[PDB]
């Protein structure tokens, strides 16, 4: 994020900050769905960064003010990033994986959000069928 | 006559009729005519009904938990919101209009007070005779005021614990009986200050012996 | 007819929708009226539809482009 990388490497001497991840979010949900909410955001930016940044910002008028990190936005505007995010994230697991998005089950989405990989370099251990 | 239960029959009835509603419903549910009943989802049961969705776009259903949570506070709240209008309405006109069945009886109540120069006394007890709806009258005269009350027996059990000790020179009373039929009109206070005066407007409807025993009772306070 | 769920599917059934009816100046146009060039083509079609005779000059006495969302 923009807001801590700047910050951390200006920072001539160590030292402590504390920063509020959910910005005014908790006023209207509760801090399981920020949680979730919070933790779908970093996937999709640690996915690209730069699509990422995008989704962030709908529109012009979504404006970050200086008192917190993520952009303000409407209920109905966070639920249009989420389901952005997460169309980004499977696109471009697909793209590392050569599966569709419509491939991959609910479960398997929630898996690949969380950070689930499937591997096999000895599969014949399909012997034991 | 009616007949009271126990509390056991009361706990039986109850648990009956819950449970009839409640096969009531899954046998509806049995024959198609009722949609299969969803999860009651809360915040904290969020993630435990809907744990393997939620991560694909929290707050979609953050949102349909808290309308379905809103749907049901909405529906408690209607039907309650109906009746308490239905309160207003009854406690003006149903729960608060009875006249204590006052049709076969007229409990009557004669009390005569020593000192009752103060009118916001006269007022109260002419805003409780209006309240409960209790017929009588009010005579004045030289260190006497002879309040006759008529009315039901709840009435008249509130106005003699309203005059003997919400209200403060001694206040008792001095017939307390029943009568056949009503005779004063409205609340309404007559000053006389002779007794002639006050005897033929005591006459005037028949109660001229409140009037008489109210002067030997002032005769009998003024001798010993 | 409506929407609702029997047992294990939800049936949604839609009743027949009533036709337009004809106005004063709209009918079922016959086969008479059509010229020499387009009565050898109806063969077999004494009358057309509603829809045939309501864009008849549209399209036969029009060159221009038909847009026809029958």
């Amino acid at each position: 994020v923009e807001k801590f990388g700047d910050l951390i490497l200006k920072a001539t001497e160590p030292q402590m900050v504390l920063f509020n991840l959910y910005d005014d979010w908790l006023k209207t949900i509760s801090s399981y769905t920020a949680f979730s909410r919070l933790i779908l955001i970093l996937r999709a930016l640690h996915v690209n960064n730069d699509r990422a940044k995008v989704i962030l910002k709908p529109d012009k008028t979504t404006i970050t003010e200086p008192h917190h990190i993520w952009p303000t936005l409407t209920d109905e505007e966070w639920i249009k990033v989420e389901v952005q995010l997460k169309d980004l994230i499977l696109a471009d697991y697909g793209k590392k994986n050569n599966v569709n998005v419509a491939s991959l089950t609910q479960s398997e989405i929630r898996d690949i959000i969380l950070g689930m990989e499937i591997s096999a370099p000895s599969q014949q251990r399909q012997q034991i069928a | 006559l009616g007949v009271y239960l126990t509390k056991k029959e009361q706990k039986k009835l109850r648990r009956q009729t819950r449970r009839e509603a409640q096969k009531e419903l899954q046998e509806k549910v049995r024959l198609g005519l009722m949609p299969p009943p969803e999860p009651k989802v809360r915040i904290s049961n969020l993630m435990r009904v809907l744990g393997t969705e939620a991560v694909q776009d929290p707050t979609k259903v953050e949102a349909h938990v808290r309308a379905q949570m809103a749907k049901r506070q909405k529906a408690h709240e209607e039907a309650n919101a109906a009746r308490k209008l239905t309160a207003e309405q009854r406690k003006v006109k149903k729960i608060k209009k009875l006249k204590e069945d006052i049709s076969q009886g007229v409990h009557i109540s004669v009390y005569r007070v020593r000192n009752l120069s103060n009118p916001a006394k006269k007022f109260k007890i002419e805003a409780n005779a209006g309240q409960l709806y209790l017929t009588g009258v009010v005579v004045l005269h030289k260190d006497v005021n002879v309040v006759v009350v008529e009315g039901g027996p709840k009435a008249q059990k509130k106005f003699k614990r309203l005059m003997l000790h919400r209200i403060k020179n001694k206040c008792v009373l001095v017939w307390e009986g029943t009568a056949k039929d009503r005779s004063f009109g409205e609340m309404k206070f007559k000053q006389c200050p002779t007794e002639n005066m006050a005897r033929e407007h005591f006459k005037k409807h028949g109660a001229e012996h409140y009037w008489d025993l109210a002067l030997s009772e002032s005769v009998l306070e003024s001798t010993d | 007819s409506f929407r609702r769920q029997r047992k294990g599917y939800e049936e949604v059934h839609v009743p027949a929708l009533k036709p337009k009816p004809f106005g004063s100046e709209e009918q079922l146009l016959p086969v008479e009226k059509l010229p020499k060039y387009a009565q050898a083509g109806f063969e077999g079609f004494k009358t057309l539809n509603r829809i045939q005779s309501k864009l008849y000059r549209a399209a036969l006495e029009t060159d221009e482009n038909l847009l026809l969302c029958a």
